[PDB]
RNA sequence: AUAUGGAUUCUUCACGGUAACGUAACUGAAUGUGGAGACGUCGGCGCGAGCCCUGGGAGGAGUUAUCUUUUCUUCUUAACAGCUUAUCACCCCGGAAUUGGUUUAUCCGGAGAUGGGGUCUUAUGGCUGGAAGAGGCCAGCACCUUUGCUGGCUCCGGUGCGCUUGUGACGGCCCGUGAAAAUCCACAGGAAGGAAUAGUUUUCAUGCCAGGUCGUACUGAUAACCGCAGCAGGUCUCCAAGGUGAACAGCCUCUAGUUGAUAGAAUAAUGUAGAUAAGGGAAGUCGGCAAAAUAGAUCCGUAACUUCGGGAUAAGGAUUGGCUCUAAGGGUCGGGUACGAUCAACUUAGAACUGGUACGGACAAGGGGAAUCUGACUGUCUAAUUAAAACAUAGCAUUGCGAUGGUCAGAAAGUGAUGUUGACGCAAU
RNA sequence: UUCAAAUGAGAACUUUGAAGACUGAAGUGGGGAAAGGUUCCACGUCAACAGCAGUUGGACGUGGGUUAGUCGAUCCUAAGA
RNA sequence: AUGGUGAACUAUGCCUGAAUAGGGUGAAGCCAGAGGAAACUCUGGUGGAGGCUCGUAGCGGUUCUGACGUGCAAAUCGAUC
């Protein structure tokens, strides 16, 4: 009735060509993806971790996979890196940033 | 709450015609639209459909009659003398 | 048109004469609310209609596709 | 139109077929005469009266 | 936002021109002509849709099993069963008063 | 055209159900009869479809100085078939005053109500088949090429005095009661024909063949038609998004479609079309011609006179933004034989705060009053100088006529209108 | 209405890209009836015609295009003939 | 004068089709209440009448005696109606 729901990004590809830091960017997560209102009310509601070259979002307040695509657009865009990172769906909710 | 003094089903026709005309015209009405006794089978429920043809609700039977009304008196001193003049050629 | 299930009355029709053609199609689909599975409808074109024979088994199936008539000219998905 | 009569369909048929200028050839005859084809008609400047 | 056509050349709103919206496989809305609608037969005797009785246009009717046509007791398609009971009482009654007046006014011939 | 299977039959032409009726079938000539085809208009109510609005998720897009779990967008299902589904109607049980049931709309019952239980029409909707294989949206590789190849996802909802259309059960209206025929079915009838060593049956199922002839392009109009023309005219119709608002109004927008109509430079007079003007306020003029004033809505107030229906938005007033609160008006479930729980709607009234006192802020939108003349009214006409007081009308009155007739037509006539007629009529003033 | 590129001997007027606007779903949208009769489409193309222009057109030249048992006609009947 | 051709405009009848935002008014019928010695009177709702009314499309054509008056047009255009 609760329901976990995990939520994973690919940050490889453009990690590995220097101008992606996964490091402020789980940052950019942790306190910024709101929880029935706002920034870091995720009481253990919501985490977000770094498998090295792996970014894990695990919910169980309302939590779609569109904000995310949502929040890391900004992120993307607040540090210049839109126009060389795609947000992208391969896999349902297994998410990647591509580059070229 | 009486809703006119007196043009009745008549106030349709505003001012229009003349009071005289209008009064005529609600009798005769009053006349048509009316729900009458069905001689058949007792209920109250002849009510007419085109001037001169008189139709039950139940039991659907269908009486000619007068044009705005269901007997005309013409034809009830009709009936009667029908009645009077028949009783003469059996006795 | 026409949609069967007396899965014996469906094998009377693979060798009504006129039948020269039958497809097998296979569908992933879900089960109650969880799982999913492989549903399989079997489809004999008749000269008249089309009969197709759900069968929603993934056992019953593999057994009924051997029984398949061997002259029986059938399509694969 | 839109729906025509066979017999429409005809007439307008012979009609494009009239439709063409001369054959060059033809002004190249002995002493041919035509010089041109004079009875050329254009749907938006005479009409074929049915 | 999406509109729509006739289907048929003709343009206009006629009974025979009605139309219904329609969205297909493709995703899209399209005009779909109707037919008039079937009217129920009727008891050719009170007047009433007479029950059990399928109802569609007349040449349709030659479409289809008997068993569309009729139902079962005498009179079946044709009158409303309860018009039925009636016929069969007053036919009864009837032919019987007839047998009475017949002894009645066989009786007056010899007794007069 | 036709066979195979099924059904039917030794009780020959099916059973079952008290019944309404059921069905995969279940012979049926002449003749008769019934239905369908098949029929006004308006009103509210009810329901369907498509549209509109909206939550969740799954994608792609846009904005990101700053703010927005955001803004836009995709998420679809044909005819046809199976099962199923209905307001109406009807049947069985039952016997009703303490009358009950009952629609928004007062109708129904001893000629059998209320009740409980069944039957039927299949509009319509549902679930499956068609049918995901199609279509819609993405992603990931390939290469001048044909252009592929590869995968994903295509899901679950909510709301209604909405819009448009369809339809039903009703109601209003008539000195108006609102086609025809082809064609299809059914019934009454029972002429005939038909089995036990084997008959009958193609209105059950399945199977085989065939469907000719002509039209199909495009325009349908500020350029494809008619106006001498690529003319500011004329010319029948269907489909119809978001906001504001009563609204298919005006004004702005999405989709789609345009961006067509000689062009440059100046900005005299006079113009054409749009506006403003101190103080006076019709003194202008044949005449307030023109123009200005008015306007929505809520509330308050409303004269003479009247055919009692009106006159009446009479007249005359106040009020109207924004924002923030408040109260009232609903739905659904389980309660032995008083309450609780949640879901979802803009309407209305009241109360604060607040501003250069503004608030129907654009758009939209009646000037009023007192009389005289004249036509009662709504309606009609001189297309292209007259819309009126002229015509018509209901109402009133007169005339002719009982069919071998009145009035009218024709050269005639075995001719014709009224006449599908009959004085409550037709004809004529 | 505007800026630019393309094309062309020639570009205020064609094509494409950009911008600014309009029609505002009772349409400058999507189809049809009557009427036209090839105007549709493609290629070529400017002597005349489109009351400036023209490389563009509903022009000029040259070709291509209209597929039905079920959509209409055909059948039925109306006033009437 | 003789013999012919017209009802594609328009007038009138008939036949078969089609079309018409949103408002205001609140007629018969019905429910419930109140007063009255009585006869009977009165109130609130419900309902949705009308060659009714405000007004678009539609049909019309009033005034400016407005535009135009070698016109867009051999009757049009605007605004008003
Ligand atoms: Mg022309
Ligand atoms: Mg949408
Ligand atoms: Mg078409
Ligand atoms: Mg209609
Ligand atoms: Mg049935
Ligand atoms: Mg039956
Ligand atoms: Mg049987
Ligand atoms: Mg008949
Ligand atoms: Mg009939
Ligand atoms: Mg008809
Ligand atoms: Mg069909
Ligand atoms: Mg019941
Ligand atoms: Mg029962
Ligand atoms: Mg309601
Ligand atoms: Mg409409
Ligand atoms: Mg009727
Ligand atoms: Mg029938
Ligand atoms: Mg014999
Ligand atoms: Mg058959
Ligand atoms: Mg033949
Ligand atoms: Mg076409
Ligand atoms: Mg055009
Ligand atoms: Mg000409
Ligand atoms: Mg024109
Ligand atoms: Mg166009
Ligand atoms: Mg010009
Ligand atoms: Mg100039
Ligand atoms: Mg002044
Ligand atoms: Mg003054
Ligand atoms: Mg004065
Ligand atoms: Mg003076
Ligand atoms: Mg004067
Ligand atoms: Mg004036
Ligand atoms: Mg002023
Ligand atoms: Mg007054
Ligand atoms: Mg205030
Ligand atoms: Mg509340
Ligand atoms: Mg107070
Ligand atoms: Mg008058
Ligand atoms: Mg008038
Ligand atoms: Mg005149
Ligand atoms: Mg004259
Ligand atoms: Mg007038
Ligand atoms: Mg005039
Ligand atoms: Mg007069
Ligand atoms: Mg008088
Ligand atoms: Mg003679
Ligand atoms: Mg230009
Ligand atoms: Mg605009
Ligand atoms: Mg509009
Ligand atoms: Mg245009
Ligand atoms: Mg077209
Ligand atoms: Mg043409
Ligand atoms: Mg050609
Ligand atoms: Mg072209
Ligand atoms: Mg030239
Ligand atoms: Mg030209
Ligand atoms: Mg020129
Ligand atoms: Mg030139
Ligand atoms: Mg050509
Ligand atoms: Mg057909
Ligand atoms: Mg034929
Ligand atoms: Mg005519
Ligand atoms: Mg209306
Ligand atoms: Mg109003
Ligand atoms: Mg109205
Ligand atoms: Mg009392
Ligand atoms: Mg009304
Ligand atoms: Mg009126
Ligand atoms: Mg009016
Ligand atoms: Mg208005
Ligand atoms: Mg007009
Ligand atoms: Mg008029
Ligand atoms: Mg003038
Ligand atoms: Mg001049
Ligand atoms: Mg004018
Ligand atoms: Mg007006
Ligand atoms: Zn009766």
């Amino acid at each position: 009735q609760k329901i976990a729901k995990t939520f994973t990004v690919d940050v490889s590809s453009p990690t590995e060509n220097g101008v992606f830091d996964p490091a402020s960017y789980a940052k950019y997560l942790i306190d910024h993806i709101k929880v029935e209102g706002a920034v870091g009310n995720l009481g253990n509601a919501v985490t977000v971790t770094e498998d090295g070259t792996v970014v894990t979002v695990v919910s169980t307040a309302k939590f779609s996979g569109k904000y995310l695509k949502y929040l890391t657009k900004k992120y993307l865009k607040k540090n210049q890196l839109r126009d060389w990172i795609r947000f992208v769906s391969t896999k349902t909710n297994e998410y990647r940033l591509a580059f070229y | 709450a009486k809703r006119t003094k007196k043009v009745g089903i008549t106030g349709k026709y505003g001012v229009r015609y003349g009071s005289s005309l209008r009064r005529q015209v609600k009798k005769l009405e009053i006349q048509q639209h009316a729900r009458y006794d069905c001689s058949f089978c007792g209920k109250k429920t002849v009510k007419r459909g085109a001037a001169g043809i008189w139709t039950c609700s139940c039991c659907k039977k269908t009486v000619a009659g007068g044009a705005y009304t269901v007997s005309t008196a013409a034809a009830a001193t009709v009936r009667s003398t029908i009645r009077r003049l028949r009783e003469m050629v059996e006795a | 048109a026409r949609e069967i299930t007396d899965i014996k009355q469906f094998l009377e029709l693979t060798r009504r004469a006129d039948v020269k053609t039958a497809t097998v199609k296979i569908n992933k689909k879900l089960n109650k609310a969880g799982k999913p599975f492989r549903q399989t409808k079997f489809k004999v074109r008749g000269s008249s209609s089309l009969y197709t024979l759900v069968i929603n088994d993934a056992g019953k199936a593999k057994k009924l596709i051997q029984s398949l008539p061997p002259t029986l000219k059938v399509n694969r998905l | 139109a839109a729906q025509k009569s066979f017999r429409i369909k005809q007439k307008m048929a012979k009609a494009k077929k009239q439709n063409r200028p001369l054959p060059q050839w033809i002004r190249l005859r002995t002493n041919n005469t035509i010089r041109y084809n004079a009875k050329r008609r254009n749907w938006r400047r005479t009409k074929m009266n049915i | 936002a999406q509109r729509v056509t006739f289907r048929r050349r003709n343009p206009y709103n006629t009974r025979s021109n009605k139309i219904k919206v329609v969205k297909t496989p493709g995703g899209i809305l399209r005009a779909q002509h109707v037919k008039k609608l079937a009217t129920r037969p009727k008891c050719g005797d009170c007047g009433s849709a007479l029950q059990g009785i399928s109802t569609l246009r007349p040449r349709q009717y030659a479409t289809v099993s008997k068993t569309h046509k009729t139902v079962s007791r005498a009179y079946g398609g044709s009158r409303c069963a309860n018009c039925v009971k009636e016929r069969i009482i007053r036919a009864f009654l009837i032919e019987e008063q007839k047998i009475v007046k017949k002894v009645v006014k066989e009786q007056t011939e010899a007794a007069k």
